[PDB]
RNA sequence: UCAACGCCGGGAACCUCACCGGGGGCGACGGCAAGGCCAGGCUGAAGGUCUUGCCGGCGAGAGGAGGUGCAUGGCCGCCGUCAGCUCGUACUGUGAGGCGUCCACUUAAGUGUGGUAACGAGCGAGACCCGCGCCCCCAGUUGCCAGUCCUCCCCGCUGGGGAGGAGGCACUCUGGGGGGACCGCCGGCGAUAAGCCGGAGGAAGGAGCGGGCGACGGUAGGUCAGUAUGCCCCGAAACCCCCGGGCUACACGCGCGCUACAAUGGGCGGGACAAUGGGAUCCGACCCCGAAAGGGGAAGGGAAUCCCCUAAACCCGCCCUCAGUUCGGAUCGCGGGCUGCAACUCGCCCGCGUGAAGCUGGAAUCCCUAGUACCCGCGUGUCAUCAUCGCGCGGCGAAUACGU
């Protein structure tokens, strides 16, 4: 049994963050971890007009939130467990746990 | 007897989208549930964190 | 245009004011001894600064 | 969605620190954290004088808490009041400052002077505040006041200078109140150091 | 006028709505019962008001898509991604003011090199931020399948070719970090400088390519019908909620486009090959109905896992052979459908018929320098239903000039 773990954020270094201590608290044991692996960037795109009126040339703004995706596998142990599940989150990182 | 103020609950039609900031009706973003008219959120983009990027 | 901006002439003249026989007439020498001197964290400024300072190196050594 | 209930919830973070911004404009209003927690949620409000907000009467305190969960939808919220340190870096404060000091009745050239004199004095490498409106008669016109160094174009513009807006709703008319500040930690990227 | 006219994200059936025809509701606070319902009348329909009974115990103000963009703020277009706007000390002038900021060369640039009663500083330009293109390290699932092994199927000649599973991450791809290009090397020009034109190797040359950020000011430029806001106004209403119409009305003038006038083609039947993006009462494979539009079940997917999605132009063969035609599709009749509370005014699709102008276009005028222009089709926004539109994606792919 393993256990997988997807982190998704906006702030890359949070990531990092949350990524090596997962990665210290796998490698003081001797545990078998995959990753981590990079999924495809989502972009949410919006364009929009600027003039709040019909008057004059067009001209559009092009805003942009990017979201960045990591996936990680841990094996599933029960320390590994046990000293994962204590660790702080910045609260601009989603991070979600489930075993297959 | 006090019932005819009130509006009627639509489901489709551009009178079942407000702004949730001012109160327009017609030019709604509505991507991503954002009911947003194109003039506030051009303004509160940068505080939900959108930028260029270009 | 090929213009070296006013401050990157300026700090490669006062670089080559003091530190003067750190630099040569090899351009990848002369970026080793930028970074090592200055905090420049730009490549393209650091490359061009290398490149003045190469140049006068080799009016120096021939006169002007 | 992940990403719908995500936007949601910044949406209506932005629709209570707009409510609040507009409440809580004499204790000076700065900005809002808020945290969700089994704990309970909990709002953190920046503030150069709490008095105005929790002093000598939790009245506000309470009458909040109970309308950010009435009007907003906010479960098991608690508030949290914070002061703020260097208040004079803050370029809202300053503008909310300034538009009350106008409101007051204060000549607008005088209280501009003394508001930069105030920032400069505290640390500071760069002010400019621009007034608009109906200063002096029936037609309306534009001033700027300006001290030391600043960045007006560019993504160092962008990210290292603080810029806020303000509204003085005097007897005739409204007057648009725009200041911008540097900090004095603030290094651009033209300016390169030698050993 | 540029800088109005597929603009107000303005593709309006109701709503949107601000217009027309009618109906009904609205007085916190200050002083001198309110209200509600079975049946039938009035009524487009209405305990809306009436018959019947019975339950229940005047100022001022909100609001205003009403006036004033020539009372304002904020935000946008154009001078203009132009290269300009200033300060300190000194100097020349009685003074307003000047110099610096001028001259020569150069640059995309008040960008630089020299000379100068000027010597030095600041905001703008550049630096900065994003993406594309070549290389190295790390990582190997939901992404990849080459060599390895183990099964199954089929052909011609035992040579081959396919589909799975084990197992790999090598290649592709994805995304974090880092290197690489700097007129640096060699020549001529410029003056010996600032720089300019050529060769070399190179993935990439001469700010590599394409974008974002747009200065002091000024235009009484546009917006009070995106929100905020003074003054005036309506306040029994110009306030706000339903029911029907209109913005879709048409002798005409104009702008921006689509389809065409055919062979550098039309039709029939076969053969190929993308990318960007999106997806919960949403995308919907798969199976069965129906000639088509469409209808009934239903796996999987909260999306590197499933779906939208085997795109068109293009190639092959057959008919047509210069003709108002097998060119062209307007207009109209009959019938069958989907969305929606409601398709007449006023929606989209399908089949059979019908078959209007149009034979390359005067004066005049427009966009374009490289994967650019012409040509071809898909995504998304608006959306219950509706794209000849906007914003983007790829496919095929030039001709000329390196000037004035
Ligand atoms: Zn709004």
């Amino acid at each position: 049994q393993k256990a997988r773990i997807k982190l998704a954020s906006t702030n890359i270094k949070a990531l990092n963050e949350v990524t090596d201590q997962i990665k210290q608290i796998a490698e003081r044991t001797g545990v078998r971890m995959s990753g981590p692996i990079p999924l495809p960037t989502k972009r949410i795109r919006i364009t929009t007009r600027k003039s709040p009126d019909g008057e004059g040339s067009a001209t559009f703004d092009r805003f942009e939130l990017r979201v960045h995706k990591r996936l990680v596998d841990i094996e599933a142990d029960e320390r590994a467990m046990r000293q994962i599940m204590r660790i702080r989150v910045p609260e601009d990182v989603t991070i979600e746990i489930e075993l297959i | 007897k006090a019932d005819y103020n009130k509006r009627k609950p639509r489901k489709f039609g551009k009178g079942a989208r407000r702004c949730m900031r001012c109160g327009q009706y017609g030019p709604i973003i509505r991507i991503h549930g954002l009911m947003l008219c194109r003039h506030c959120f051009r303004e509160v983009a940068p505080k939900l964190g959108f930028k260029k990027y270009e | 245009g090929n213009i070296k901006q006013t401050f990157i002439k300026r700090t490669a003249r006062e670089l080559f004011d003091r530190y003067p026989d750190k630099f040569t007439r090899d351009f990848e020498h002369n970026k080793k001894m930028v970074a090592e001197l200055t905090n420049v964290t730009s490549k393209t400024i650091r490359n061009r600064i290398a490149g003045y300072i190469t140049r006068l190196v080799r009016m120096k050594e021939e006169g002007k | 969605a992940i990403e719908r209930y995500f936007i949601k919830e910044g949406v209506k973070e932005m629709l209570i620190d707009e409510f609040l911004e507009k409440e809580l404009r004499r204790a000076g209003y700065g900005g809002l954290d808020i945290k969700k927690t089994p704990l309970g949620t909990k709002v953190t409000i920046f503030a150069a004088n709490p008095g105005y907000v929790i002093g000598r009467g939790g009245r506000r305190i309470r009458e909040l808490t109970r309308i950010l969960e009435k009007q907003f939808g906010l479960e098991n919220p608690q508030i949290e009041v914070e002061e703020i340190k260097n208040p004079y870096l803050n370029a809202k404060v300053q503008a909310v400052r300034l538009a009350q000091a106008l409101e007051r009745g204060i000549h607008f050239r005088r209280a501009a002077y003394s508001a930069i004199r105030a920032i400069m004095r505290n640390g500071a490498r760069g002010v400019e505040i621009r007034l608009s409106g109906k200063l002096t008669g029936e037609r309306a016109k534009s001033v700027r006041f300006y001290q030391g160094y600043l960045a007006k174009v560019g993504n160092p513009a962008e990210t290292l200078v603080s810029r806020g807006y303000a509204q003085a709703q005097l007897k005739l008319g409204v007057i648009g109140v725009k200041v911008s500040i540097m900090p004095p930690d603030a290094k651009l990227p033209d300016e390169i150091e030698i050993k």
